[PDB]
């Protein structure tokens, strides 16, 4: 037996010393070290002092610069916003707790940070997805006569609010739940323990096809026809220098889009895919924290991809970051 | 192709 069950919890450790506590009521530095929880709040403190700048300016820039208020961009300020709910529902709580060594907001507290962190995170996952069909659309032209504006980036935009909704919203009322994880500081979805009465399983299964394999295969598929596209324009078309360049610097952006989600996604995957097929063995708190260590840092890389290497975006943060100049 | 790819923030 390698854990401890509890009503609304699970601690991944042994209660057979009987030295377990709720996660909601003491500190957990039995199934960790003090200065573990610290490195793990020092882990939150990078990246809400990385990921809040970088996100903010990135609406900052778009309130200050005319020509970045353009249709195609509303998914990435969209991306911007979610990756806010991720520093201020998630990040920062866990900054809080984690100094505390324990979840000291209680089970409400931790249904409201799991949702949060979870809408955001999931936010901005259909983020990369809608901008990845919307890419697909505009280059690849596969609609004669398609003009992309406004209102299709309000469609794609609460497209996405509603994807995330159909994942953070159901563990509040019986499918799945929301229970303090790995080190008990942070607060997700139960992807790790069979729990009949919310019918986890299920909704693991549901995860795992809805929220991650269809995004994977939509993203393939888009920026796949997206790089053959440009791979052929600029075949047909070889006397020019330029469209030789786009293919090239297109079709890295590409790559690093697509490794950048599967460093984000497949972690948690590959783990929750290990629990469901070797039921209950012993997956400690520090093992747990790995798949999420890999999807929070997103809240930073993200932006990095899709903002800072563009280069309008860049150009404006430049310009506002210089005070107005270069 | 160009116009689109600068539009999409891809070039
Ligand atoms: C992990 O394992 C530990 C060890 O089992 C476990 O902790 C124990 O929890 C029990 C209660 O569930 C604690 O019990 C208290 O003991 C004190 C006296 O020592 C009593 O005052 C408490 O109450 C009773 O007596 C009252 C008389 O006035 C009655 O009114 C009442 O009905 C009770 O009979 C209660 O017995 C026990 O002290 C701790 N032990 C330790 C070492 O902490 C812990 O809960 C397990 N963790 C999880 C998450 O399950
Ligand atoms: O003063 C308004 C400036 O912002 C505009 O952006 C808006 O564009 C649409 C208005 O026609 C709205 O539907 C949209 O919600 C706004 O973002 C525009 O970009 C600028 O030219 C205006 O100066
Ligand atoms: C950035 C804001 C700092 C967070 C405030 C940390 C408060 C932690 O408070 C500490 O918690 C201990 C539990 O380990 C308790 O023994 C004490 O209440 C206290 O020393
Ligand atoms: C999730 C969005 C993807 C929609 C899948 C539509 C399948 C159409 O596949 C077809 O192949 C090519 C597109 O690359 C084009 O030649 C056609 O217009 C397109 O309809
Ligand atoms: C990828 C599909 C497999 C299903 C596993 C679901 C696990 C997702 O769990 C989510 O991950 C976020 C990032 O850490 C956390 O912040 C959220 O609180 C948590 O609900
Ligand atoms: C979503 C799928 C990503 C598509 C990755 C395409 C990788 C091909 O790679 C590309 O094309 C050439 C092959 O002829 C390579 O030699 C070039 O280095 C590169 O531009
Ligand atoms: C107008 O031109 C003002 C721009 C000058 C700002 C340049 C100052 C550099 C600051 C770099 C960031 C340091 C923060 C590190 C703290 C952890």
């Amino acid at each position: 037996m390698n854990g401890t069950e509890g009503p609304n919890f699970y601690v991944p450790f042994s209660n057979k010393t009987g030295v377990v506590r709720s996660p909601f009521e003491a500190p957990q530095y039995y199934l960790a070290e003090p200065w573990q929880f610290s490195m793990l709040a020092a882990y939150m403190f990078l990246l809400i002092m990385l990921g809040f700048p970088i996100n903010f300016l990135t609406l900052y820039v778009t309130v200050q610069h005319k020509k970045l208020r353009t249709p195609l961009n509303y998914i990435l300020l969209n991306l911007a916003v979610a990756d806010l709910f991720m520093v201020f529902g998630g990040f920062t709580t866990t900054l809080y707790t984690s100094l505390h060594g324990y979840f000291v907001f209680g089970p409400t507290g931790c249904n409201l940070e799991g949702f949060f962190a979870t809408l955001g995170g999931e936010i901005a996952l259909w983020s990369l997805v809608v901008l990845a069909i919307e890419r697909y659309v505009v280059v690849c032209k596969p609609m004669s006569n398609f003009r992309f504006g406004e209102n299709h980036a309000i469609m794609g935009v609460a497209f996405t609010w509603v994807m995330a909704l159909a994942c953070a919203a159901p563990p509040l009322v019986g499918w799945s739940r929301y229970i303090p994880e790995g080190m008990q500081c942070s607060c997700g979805i139960d992807y790790y323990t069979p729990h009949e009465e919310t019918n986890n399983e299920s909704f693991v299964i549901y995860m795992f096809v809805v929220h991650f394999i269809i995004p994977l295969i939509v993203i393939f598929f888009c920026y796949g026809q997206l790089v053959f596209t440009v791979k052929e324009a600029a075949a047909q078309q070889q006397e020019s220098a330029t469209t030789q360049k786009a293919e090239k610097e297109v079709t890295r952006m590409v790559i690093i889009m697509v490794i950048a989600f599967l460093i984000c996604w497949l972690p948690y995957a590959g783990v929750a895919f290990y629990i469901f097929t070797h039921q209950g063995s012993d997956f400690g708190p520090i093992f747990m924290t790995i798949p999420a260590f890999f999807a929070k840092t997103s809240a930073v890389y993200n932006p990095v991809i899709y903002i800072m290497m563009n280069k309008q975006f860049r150009n404006c943060m430049v310009t506002t970051l210089c005070c107005g100049k270069n | 192709i160009l116009e689109n790819l600068k539009d999409v923030g891809l070039f």
